[PDB]
């Protein structure tokens, strides 16, 4: 059924699965029009898929002409997002096939399963995590290449660089949703903690900086002091 | 006028013939119902006093065979038979008859009721969903499972309702996922109506018996098929508009029926908020909203 704490090990056991994050699908700039009225203009936006276990990130980029002339579009984009989940299902060879979908968000429950009737055993579940996937746009390379693109496109990250070579994917994972929480609550001040010291720099194939094991104890700490720190600017304490 | 005589009431019983009920004493002298009106299916059921579970019931109509009821004290439980014998049939009857020990079907002449409810019910697909060759008339209980019920386990005594499942190969085209998921038209109209049941009026007759084995039976999987056809209806974009009028007046008179307090168990919150407030047809059940608003606005 619905993931949680009490099964939290599940996610890097050795059955194939996928998180689905949809919400930075459907991206709008909202401003006034000559008239006084408020319009939107929609931005190119992606599709979060990401393997918990070995890191492999399916990034859908989401151009706007896929919204052009199309009404209800928040309603769309999560049929959109189920299509191209299945459409990526699909192309891969059987063995690599997902056992189950984790989406995020609940509202993408009925789209998913519409769009993989013809996998019936492949187990479409919500989660009681609450992930914060939705800064994937914090992340330099992959904001820069999402608003580059020109036309739809699919551009396959590893989102945990080398890490596995020397931590468990509980760990990695741990790691990940702690920078991107960071990234999410204060992400000015996340940045300047990642870049802070020019003679750690991020290799041209990886996402996030070349740190020592020291030096992510330090990084982690320091991510934690911010979350805690944002915690306590926002309710007095 | 037709006739159900009844060779003895050995335990005591409520019975019900259609929307109407009377309770028979332990060995009181009644020998069945007279006056049965022609041209309608009809429903004999039974609840006995000295154990409520299992109401369970007839299915018959008079132009089809003489049936008669004889308790069998083995499987303990009123029986339907026919009768071939058609002389021995009317002497019994006679014989009951002037004695005056049967009731009368008790029809008002203003009363439309029974054929509002059956309007669409025939016998011939009611022997289709309940299957039992070798009977005219159709046994069915409170505990009856549905076909659809099953596969989610006797099958021989099964309710065979046609499986509406809207999250299925069925209802949805490939490639039309979205369409098909949110305006259920092609499922209603290609799958089902063209399809399947060939037409309204069998839709319509398969709709009109669920409810009633819902209600005179608390068959619960009966009510899940009424109200999910009610809702494929409501959930399609697309219905042809003489469609839409009769259900109008099909589920007023389902409505006006139900007993007051059994609304909570045989009405499906969800399905009726949506079918009413925020449905596709929410505008074209005028009838059936301001009754619905008026006689169960708690539901609402
Ligand atoms: N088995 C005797 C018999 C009784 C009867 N009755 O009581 O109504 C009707 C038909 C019949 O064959």
């Amino acid at each position: 059924g619905a993931m949680n704490s009490s099964n939290y090990a599940e996610l890097f056991n050795n059955d194939i699965k996928l998180f689905v994050d949809d919400t930075n699908v459907y991206r709008v700039t909202v401003h006034k029009t000559f008239e006084g009225n408020v319009a939107t203009k929609a931005i190119n936006g992606c599709i979060f898929t990401l393997n918990p276990k070995t890191g492999h990130l399916f990034l859908k980029i989401i151009h706007t002409s896929v919204w052009a002339g199309q009404k209800r579009l928040s309603q769309l984009a999560k049929w959109k997002t189920a299509e191209e989940v299945s459409a990526l299902v699909r192309s891969l060879p059987k063995e690599e096939q997902p056992k189950q979908i984790i989406v995020t968000r609940k509202a993408m429950l009925d789209p998913l399963e519409v769009h993989m009737l013809d996998f019936p055993n492949i187990a479409i579940r919500p989660t009681e995590l609450r992930l914060p996937f939705s800064a994937a746009m914090s992340i330099d390379k992959l904001s820069d290449v999402v608003m580059k693109a020109t036309e739809p496109q699919m551009v396959l990250f590893n989102i945990y660089d080398d890490w596995l070579d020397r931590i468990s994917s509980y760990t990695a994972f741990s790691r990940l949703t702690l920078l991107l929480r960071a990234l999410k609550t204060n992400e000015e001040s996340a940045k300047m903690i990642l870049l802070s010291d020019p003679t750690i720099t991020i290799k041209s194939y990886h996402l996030w900086p070349s740190f020592t094991d020291e030096q992510w104890i330090t990084i982690e700490s320091q991510m934690r002091d911010l979350i805690l720190t944002e915690y306590g600017r926002k309710y007095n304490v | 006028m037709n006739t159900v005589p009844f060779t003895s009431a050995p335990i005591e019983v409520t019975i019900g013939i259609d929307q109407y009920s009377f309770n028979v004493k332990e060995n009181q002298p009644f020998h069945g119902i007279k006056d049965i009106p022609i041209g309608h299916v009809h429903v004999i059921h039974f609840q006995h006093a000295d154990n409520s579970s299992m109401r369970y019931g007839y299915w018959f109509d008079c132009r089809m065979g003489n049936f008669y009821i004889q308790y069998d004290p083995k499987d303990g439980l009123y029986k339907m038979m026919e009768e071939r014998d058609g002389a021995k049939f009317e002497n019994i009857v006679h014989n009951f008859k002037e004695r005056q020990m049967m009731v009368s079907y008790p029809k008002i002449d203003e009363d439309d009721t029974w054929y509002n409810l059956t309007e669409f019910v025939q016998m011939d697909k009611i022997r289709k969903i309940v299957r039992k060759d070798e009977n005219q008339f159709s046994y069915v209980d409170s505990s009856m499972t549905t076909v659809q019920e099953n596969e989610l386990s006797d099958p021989a005594h099964s309710l065979n309702y046609t499986v509406i499942n809207f999250k299925s190969r069925e209802a949805i085209r490939p490639g039309h996922e979205m369409e098909d998921f949110l305006d259920k038209s092609y499922y209603l109209n290609t799958v089902m109506l063209q399809g399947i049941f060939k037409n309204s009026s069998n839709y319509f007759g398969e709709l009109q018996f669920a409810f009633l084995n819902a209600m005179f039976f608390g068959n619960y999987g009966s009510s899940l098929q009424w109200h999910a056809m009610i809702e494929l209806i409501c959930s399609s974009a697309t219905v042809p508009k003489h469609m839409l009028d009769k259900l109008d007046e099909i589920l007023y008179y389902q409505i006006k029926t139900l007993p007051e307090q059994y609304s909570d168990i045989l009405l499906n919150e969800r399905v009726w908020n949506i079918c009413l407030y925020s449905s596709f047809q929410k505008n074209s059940l005028h009838n059936t909203e301001k009754i619905m608003e008026n006689k169960y606005p708690e539901l609402l």
